[PDB]
């Protein structure tokens, strides 16, 4: 028994919901990147929180 | 199974001069930085039936 890790991407319930779930997940990035920018003018409520 | 190897990437073909070749390639590029190909790919390829 082993390797039982796995995600699907950015439409997962675990980023979309973060709340609606086990106790909140923690992800996130230092600001002032062109991947923070993106993930901003994409997702709002994913970079809110 | 295996490891990927000679990963060359699909793309539009076009005369040699024409200004849909410039429109297109600026279309696509828009498109992949707005999200449509990622909705694209969600719904005509991932099919995750298993």
């Amino acid at each position: 028994e082993e390797y039982v890790d796995q995600v699907s991407g950015l439409s997962d319930k675990k980023f979309q919901r973060p709340n609606d779930f086990s106790p909140p997940f923690r992800f996130g990035t230092v600001p002032n990147g062109s991947t923070e920018r993106n993930i901003r003018n994409n997702y709002a409520e994913m970079h809110a929180y | 199974t295996g490891e990927l190897f000679f990963r060359s990437g699909f793309g539009i073909g076009m005369r040699k001069d024409s200004p849909w070749k410039q429109q297109v390639s600026l279309s696509i590029l828009k498109s992949h930085e707005n999200g449509f190909m990622e909705d694209l790919d969600k719904t005509w390829v991932r099919y995750q039936e298993c």
